[PDB]
RNA sequence: AUGUGGAACGGGGUAUUGUAAGCAGCUGCUGAGAUUAAGCCUUUGUUCCCAAGAUUUG
RNA sequence: AAUGCCGCGGAGCUAUCAUCUGCCGGAUAACGGCUGAACGCCUCUAAGCCAGAAUCCGUGCCAGAAAGCGACGAUU
RNA sequence: GCCAAGCGCGACGUUGCUUCGGCUCUUCCUAUCAUACCGAAGCAGAAUUCGGUAAGCGU
RNA sequence: GGAAGUCGGCAAAAUGGGAAUUCCCACUGUCCCUAUCUACUAUCUA
């Protein structure tokens, strides 16, 4: 299988961060950050 | 009859339990499996998707009737209380302190009579009698101390082994009180209650169970109509 | 499936869309791919490459050419034939039969070594059966004893190759 | 034989630039002069013993793939011999056994030559000629290889037929509705041309009957096709079922149908006969019936009617030839989890919560949870129903020993 | 040998483990920190609910430690701008704030018990005659630096050690325009920002810091530990507070109890501030300060993505084969003494 | 077998494709500037591309039957894909 | 095999003489390969429960002993932490004689069964009396 | 999340602390510590240990029983429906039982001591 | 370089071992006693110590 | 009683005999193409441009030039 | 031998039967066994065969 | 776990034993796979 450089892999985590799972990430970040 | 798989396992009487007032199936696992159940027991009797003592073995780990249910004693408290919010209150739970905590290999039980271990413990066989609300017998299944196992009984039909007599089987249907078919089931898969799990009113085999072998239980349990 | 099978499929469902004008564009385009690979490629390829071109060209020629006429230690190392036998003479080196080419009739025939007449090299090499370039030997050729002069290096081609001396 | 499994077999060319690729690329191509003279035999002797390895495992590889006709079933073998000479295949797989003896010998005398070499030179000229001689063997046998892998590729598209098992076979008349039937039958659809003998070679129907497996094999209209058609016939357990034209819409008289299956009768003796009348819709036949083997089922071709009732008589013809009530609720008498946690998260990537199939009275009770253990004592094993009142009763009691 | 990745083999200059990559700066996210300062206490064993969708054990109870360094507040005491270079970031200016407090000013000298505590006299003078300057470095630092870092130091006088010497560092302030960290970090200048505003117990942070020195061991020779380490992908399991008695008990446990094993930690004490429960091992033995950072890069795997809700933290005596975890119920359980 | 989804976002500059050969990956293209993706109702399952380079247009159209590419499969019997039908003007 | 198997401490190398707990009639395995091990170097082969290695019947029925065949560990001398975080170790080295399949060849074991070994195989499940 | 006793020395066994023992007979032993898990290797006998609670309750030193608040805790087999009052009544009972408990653990100590 | 300063002890917490000497009729005082930082925790306990020598530094 | 013998034994050390953690961007090769001359057609190539390998270079991690550097604090 | 573009030879083709020896270790090479990606073949699927890029990583 | 180490039960522990150098049984840090302790050495000082 191939390793964590593979240049499909990256592309597919990509498309991981370009949706919620990023976001999820960024007003987690916000709550914390507001307060 | 219906043919159901657990992920890549035939064996689905091994990962589920199932009774003729509840259904037992694993969890964790490919919601699949629980579907499969769903769709012909969900609008009749409640199906549970628990485990017991951390395993998926709750099939052969558990044994039960429509009234009752009983889980080894190293089924964990957390494990014991979910079972009894998902099982409905006419359905008694109870613990079972025994040498042999394979209770679903050990007991093949029906609604109204049960046949147990050999070794059967006397405090698990009064346990049994006093929530199975059963007749308990203690013998054996074509020589093999696993009745649970080795026999698949149901209210009005029972598999066993190919190997044991006819005057066995026949004396066994007469205990029993209940015809009594000596077959195999998913392709020469002698562990019929492993490979097999029947209420009274639907049966479900693995889905390497043979056409013949799926004629044959849905003619001796006479559930075609 | 049964016998041709894609082709039913092909009969049936078709081939593929751009299957056509892709080979097209293939064959096309082969001519700058042959040439770009003979100047890229390097090493045995590149040699195994230059070879069958130039079969091809010279073969390619003379087509055209019938096209337009249709128009108009003490052992010997050398391989020998079986005190005086004070070297030694290896079984494996030693040779047995003869393939050996007629001039007139322009056949080869495997004949046995009747023997030795001279070896060129020594008198004594001729003594001890040395066969060689120029060593003149004796086959049976009743099938056909007559001498025979070896054309080749038998312990260097691994087969002793003569031409009869008619 | 239709197992296939075969390597594919290249040309004569390929095979030696494949064999020498091998040689190259394994064994160690850098051999100096001033290596002493046993280093030199060694690197050459191993070259010629990996060529010679490399050559006769493809060799070997071949023979073992190509089936042995001989061992195979008589339906195979008469197939094979009918379809493919089988004398010039066995002469072919012979050819290429004493081409790998050659090679093997030509093998050992280079070692034996080179165990002796006396100079680099020398062993490279050896070298040279053994690998030449391979070469030169490998590309003599080359008519051989292009025969092999015809006969591979043939093979391979072989049908997978079980004489063993229960079999319809379905030969006559060529286009007498017998392919229509079995394609109608079974899964497989064999293509139905208005050219004579479309089907060249047998189509293969599984199908299922009474919980029993029937293969519907289908043959040529009865040439090589014909040929194979027979063979097939005459070595294999089942029930024919010739479709004789009733209609004749199939360009052959209803008297030339039954005489032709009365000459097949040959091969159709010793199993269930079935004279179908196809085109029903759409003499000789008195005998056919008169001959009792024969049954006489009507299928209308035209119309597409009677195909199953035909089907059904000859599956029946070869199968001859050969108090613990139950509780069942009201319900089980009169979305799916797996979509709902599809479209939630996926399978592996969806929590299911336990929490909502429970048969707790308030919803806030069963989604919230409950202390397992508490000031080292265990809560969730030590409260009971009846606690609720024991408590109350208890501080009672010890308010009563208090006073 | 080992991995070549690490072939300086070389004790650590640096005593605290040394931020080499902040996360990228982003100016469409508001203004928030991004790595906090705390010091390794010791860790215990947790019990906590596996929900992890496709696991062999979904909807189980797990065993796992989890370490617990105490995070008392940090002082923000000043605010250090940086310029984009063709040779790199140049600290272009650095502002301090008007009062620092003893703790920060033990940091600029090896002997503050000797010294005439003469640090950042003239600064405060300067600072309260004529905020002018303060407004002009200001300025510079919105207009020209790019990259804002605020200069907090630890309040080690809360925590139970003897050193004095308050660990002063920078942290990078990622979030809007470069005026808008400025503003953020005027407003917080001598005052204190929580752990908790800056960690939510729902990521998984970078934990740095430098190994415990092993020693000379005997691929050649030599030194074997005391190494700047950065291990990646650590979940904050709970961030207690050091007020609430109910931080270390959970909701499945209740039992009013804290964080703090009975008899304390071994060779750190009691934690009576802000904690943070980490899973896993951290880098460092006991004692040693301990550099949190956010992730650089994103990463929303299953179990970075998951929940954590824990059942009972283990609090037992780690000094010796501890087995009771309060002493009120160590009491119950025990005769009781004739002490 | 398979019918393949596509749906068009921001007037069709990316075009994501879905259940290709029964696989559950999203197949997402940006086209280049200058190129709007059009699914006409004339023809079935047809696509349009529209814009004014010539480059930008046919690039696109290449990278989407790139991206919708048969692996490990008989090409001769599998003839799933996507392919250009015409190459014209709009007028 | 059905499911992922967690990883526990190894107990029961290579080399190793253990108790045989079906019915079959076997009485002691010895074990001489492990499936499933990569290449470490001068390292033995190990064994742990509900593993499955190859063993060969030192006693027994002359006719199933010859057979160097695959056998599922079912007891573990060598102490192994459960991921709950309890050390289990059983008192003996006990093994079931099973088909490459998956299914015991005996009909009935002896002796408690290790949870491990029971969820990985069902079919030890289904022959177990007793799984602790 | 069961807080068990230890085999040999009685005391509470938490998650992760000790070790679990099972015999041939599926007895479970459990340990709380190395000490009491050798204690059992060398099969001594807890009554006959003079630290262990089986020596301290049947040699006098310790209570036969307390029925304190008329129950302290219990086995309870059969699993018991969710209420949020009876969960309630409980973790007030259990407090109660305790200090009752404790009650008693100093009036005994001063009848042995008198 | 006078402080939630430091050190000696001491108390308590906590751990290890297994009920001490002594007294009485194996039992009780006794899970008492001993050890407990030497790289455990804590200290409103006691006593003492320090508001320096030398060196170098524009 | 050279540490006489035995049991337990903290603390430390230690164990895949115990437990944690192990990352992202582009650029390419083979190869598949786009436009497109040469060569009024054609053409993956000439000028140009995409897709694309565990590859390449970065990121990240480790060191920090002991003759590379910056800001800041105070000044015998 | 037969041809045999050509310059008496004559290429490709064609006929003719036929002491050394091995453990560990360090790196490095690719003339690649596996892993990653492509090309071809009656390659349906699956398992392959052959051929390219490729020494990152194992063996 | 028990000779899987190495050309090999060399050294240890077992007591070493039994049967014909071999086999069986027992035993053990030889090995997997090393870890810990002690004294001396080693180190620095006069």
């Amino acid at each position: 299988t191939s390793g964590p450089r593979d240049n499909n892999r990256n592309k597919w985590a990509k498309k991981h961060l370009k949706k919620g799972k990023r976001a999820k990430n960024s007003n987690f970040s916000k709550f914390l950050k507001k307060k | 009859a219906l043919r159901a798989q657990f992920e890549n396992s035939n064996e689905i009487g091994v990962f589920s339990n199932l009774t003729n007032s509840y259904a037992l199936v694993a969890l964790g696992g490919s919601e699949n499996f629980y579907s499969v159940f769903e769709a012909e027991l969900g609008d009749v009797v409640p199906v549970v998707h628990t485990t017991i003592g951390g395993t998926r073995i709750i099939g052969r780990l558990t044994c039960g009737n429509r009234k009752g249910l009983l889980v080894p004693s190293s089924t964990t408290d957390n494990e014991l209380q979910h079972l009894r919010n998902s099982l409905p209150d006419p359905v008694k739970i109870q613990r079972v302190d025994e040498r042999l905590s394979a209770l679903g290999n050990i007991v093949a039980c029906n609604d109204y009579v049960a046949l147990v271990h050999p070794d059967i413990e006397r405090e698990t066989e009064e346990i049994i009698a006093d929530v199975l609300d059963v007749e308990v017998f203690r013998q054996t299944v074509a020589g093999n101390v696993l009745t649970g196992s080795y026999c698949a009984l149901s209210n009005q039909g029972a598999l066993v082994h190919p190997r044991t007599s006819i005057q066995e089987q026949d004396e066994l249907s007469s205990l029993l009180q209940v015809p009594l078919v000596a077959g195999t089931i998913n392709r020469g898969s002698d562990v019929i209650g492993a490979g097999l799990v029947v209420n009274d009113w639907c049966a479900f085999a693995g889905l390497d169970t043979t056409a013949t072998e799926l004629a044959v239980c849905e003619s001796i349990f006479k559930l075609q109509d | 499936p049964q016998n041709e099978y894609i082709e039913e499929s092909i009969r049936k469902h078709g081939r593929r869309f751009d299957h056509e004008e892709r080979k097209r564009k293939k064959a096309a385009r082969e001519a700058h791919d042959a040439s770009l690979y003979a100047q890229k490629t390097r090493g045995i390829k590149a040699k195994l490459y230059q070879e069958k071109r130039r079969k091809e060209k010279i073969q390619m020629k003379k087509t055209i050419k019938q096209h337009e006429e249709r128009n108009a230690k003490r052992m010997i190392t050398k391989a020998t034939f079986v005190k005086y036998e004070r070297f030694i003479r290896p079984m494996a080196l030693r040779q047995k039969k003869a393939n050996v080419t007629h001039k007139e009739l322009g056949v080869t025939m495997q004949l046995p070594i009747i023997g030795v007449k001279k070896n060129p090299q020594s008198p004594t090499y001729t003594q001890l059966g040395v066969l060689t370039k120029g060593t003149v030997i004796e086959v049976n050729v009743s099938e056909l004893g007559k001498y025979a002069q070896i054309t080749n290096n038998p312990e260097l081609d691994g087969c002793v190759n003569a031409l009869l001396l008619t | 034989a239709v197992f296939k499994n075969i390597t594919p077999i290249p040309d004569v060319n390929t095979f030696l630039d494949v064999v020498l690729s091998r040689t190259q690329r394994k064994t160690p191509t850098v051999i100096r002069s001033g290596f002493k003279i046993s280093r030199i035999r060694g690197f050459y002797g191993r070259k010629v013993k990996f060529t010679q390895d490399t050559i006769t495992e493809k060799l070997d590889s071949i023979l073992q793939e190509f089936p042995k006709l001989n061992d195979i079933h008589p339906f195979h073998a008469d197939l094979l011999n009918i379809l493919y000479d089988r004398d010039h295949l066995k002469i072919a797989l012979s050819q290429l056994s004493t081409a790998k003896h050659l090679v093997e010998n030509v093998a050992r005398d280079y070692i034996r030559l080179l165990k002796y070499g006396d100079s680099l030179y020398r062993c490279k000229q050896l070298k040279r000629a053994a690998l030449g001689r391979m070469a030169t063997i490998i590309k003599r046998q080359k008519s051989s290889l292009e025969f092999l892998e015809q006969v591979r590729q043939h093979l391979s598209r072989l049908p997978a037929i079980d004489p063993n098992t229960r079999t319809l076979l379905v030969c006559g008349y060529p286009n007498v509705g017998k392919s229509s039937f079995m394609n109608k039958v079974t899964r497989a659809q064999v293509d139905v041309q208005p050219y004579a003998f479309t089907t060249k070679s047998l189509f293969v129907g599984h199908f299922d009957y009474k919980y029993l497996r029937w293969q519907v094999i289908d043959t040529p209209g009865i040439n090589t096709i014909e040929m194979q058609s027979i063979t097939a016939m005459a070595h294999l357990r089942s029930a024919v079922l010739y479709f004789m034209d009733l209609s004749e819409m199939c360009g052959y008289s209803v008297a030339a149908q039954v005489k032709l299956y009365h000459s097949i009768k040959p091969l159709f003796a010793n199993k269930v006969t079935i004279l179908v009348l196809n085109k029903i819709d759409a003499e000789l036949l008195q005998t056919i019936i008169d001959d009792g083997n024969v049954k006489v089922v009507q299928t209308s071709c035209v119309q597409d009617i009677g195909v199953m009732d035909v089907r059904t008589t000859a599956c029946e013809a070869l199968l001859a030839a050969r108090a613990r009530p139950a509780c069942i609720p009201d319900s089980v008498k009169t979305i799916l989890a797996r979509d709902i946690e599809a479209a939630n998260g996926g399978a592996g990537v969806y929590n299911v919560e336990l929490r909502d199939k429970y048969i707790l009275q308030d919803p806030s009770w069963k989604y919230d949870r409950m202390p397992e253990l508490l000031d080292g004592k265990n809560v969730a094993d030590f409260v009971d129903p009846e606690i609720e009142a024991k408590l109350l009763a208890l501080d009672e009691e010890e308010e009563r020993l208090e006073r | 040998h080992g991995s070549l990745g690490f072939l300086p083999r070389k004790r650590a200059s640096r005593q605290r483990g040394k931020v080499k990559a902040f996360p990228k700066d982003d100016a469409s996210k508001p203004v928030h920190l991004t790595a906090f300062l705390g010091y390794k206490a010791g860790m215990t064993h947790i019990v906590r609910d596996l929900d992890r969708p496709g696991s062999k054990m979904h909807k189980r109870e797990i065993l796992e430690a989890v370490t617990v360094i105490e995070t008392p507040p940090m002082v923000v005491v000043g605010v250090v701008g940086y310029v984009e270079t063709p040779r790199g970031l140049r600290s272009l200016t650095t502002v301090w704030a008007e009062h620092l407090s003893e703790e920060v000013k033990r940091r600029f000298y090896k002997n503050w018990f000797k010294s005439k505590k003469k640090a950042f006299t003239k600064y405060a003078k300067k600072y309260a005659e004529s905020t002018q300057s303060i407004n002009r470095e200001l300025e510079r630092i919105k207009k020209y630096c790019s990259v804002v870092r605020v200069l907090a130091h630890t309040q080690i006088r809360k925590t139970p050690l003897a050193q004095k010497k308050a660990h002063l560092m920078e942290i990078q302030v990622n979030g809007g325009s470069v005026a808008d960290k400025v503003e953020w970090a005027r407003e917080h200048f001598e005052k204190t920002v929580d752990i908790k505003s800056t960690f939510e117990q729902n990521e998984m942070i970078d934990v740095i810091g430098v190994t415990r020195g092993k020693g000379n061991e005997g691929a050649r020779a030599g030194n074997a530990g005391y190494m700047h380490r950065t291990q990646l992908n650590s979940k904050i399991y709970r961030i207690g507070a050091g007020d609430d008695a109910k931080n270390a008990s959970t909701d499945f446990d209740a039992t009013e109890k804290r964080i703090t094993p009975m008899g304390g930690f071994v060779r750190y004490g009691v934690v009576e501030n802000d904690f943070v429960m980490l899973n896993g091992a951290t880098p460092g033995p006991v004692k040693r300060v301990l550099t949190l950072r956010k992730s650089l890069l994103t990463h929303t795997s299953r179990k970075a993505l998951e929940p954590v809700s824990l059942k009972w933290i283990d609090t037992a005596s780690k000094f010796g084969h501890g087995r009771f975890q309060t002493p009120a119920e160590a009491k119950q359980f025990l005769g009781t003494l004739k002490k | 077998h398979f019918p393949i989804n596509i749906n068009l976002t921001e007037n069709g500059t990316v075009v994501e494709i879905r259940n290709f050969l029964g696989e559950r990956i999203t197949r997402v293209i940006k086209c280049l500037p200058g190129v709007t993706v059009s699914i006409s109702s004339a023809v079935k399952d047809e696509i349009i591309l529209e814009g004014n380079s010539l480059e930008n247009v046919s690039q696109s159209a290449a990278n989407i039957k790139q991206i919708c590419n048969v692996r490990n499969k008989d090409i001769r019997k599998f003839l799933d894909g996507i392919y250009v039908s015409e190459r014209g003007n709009i007028e | 095999a059905s499911g992922t198997k967690y990883r526990m401490t190894l107990g029961l190398p290579v080399q190793a003489i253990m108790n045989c707990a079906d019915n079959s009639g076997a009485k002691n395995l010895y074990i001489v390969s492990v499936f499933g091990t990569g290449a470490r170097l001068n390292r033995l082969p190990a064994a742990s429960c509900g593993d499955m290695v190859l063993a060969t019947v030192k006693k027994g029925k002359p006719d199933l002993r010859k057979k160097i065949m695959p056998a599922i560990v079912v007891r573990q001398r060598k102490a192994w932490r459960r991921k709950d975080g309890v050390y289990l170790y059983f008192e003996d080295n006990a093994g079931v004689i099973v088909n490459p399949k998956g299914e015991m060849k005996g009909s009935a074991i002896t002796g408690p069964v290790a949870k491990e070994c029971a969820d990985l195989w069902p079919r030890i499940a289904s022959n177990a009396g007793t799984v602790v | 999340m069961r807080v068990h006793t230890c085999y040999f020395c009685s005391g509470p066994v938490y998650p992760g602390h000790g070790i679990m023992f099972v015999r041939n007979d599926s007895k479970v032993f459990r340990f709380c510590r190395s000490k009491c898990h050798k204690n059992f290797k060398m099969k001594r006998n807890p009554r006959k240990v003079a630290w262990t609670k089986a020596y301290r309750k049947a040699h006098g030193k310790e209570m036969v029983y307390d029925t304190a608040l008329a129950v302290t805790a219990a086995r309870r087999n059969v699993p018991v429906r969710y209420d949020r009052n009876v969960i309630a009544t409980t973790l007030n009972a259990m407090k109660r039982v305790s200090q009752v408990h404790a009650k008693r653990e100093r009036l005994f100590y001063k009848k042995r001591l008198a």
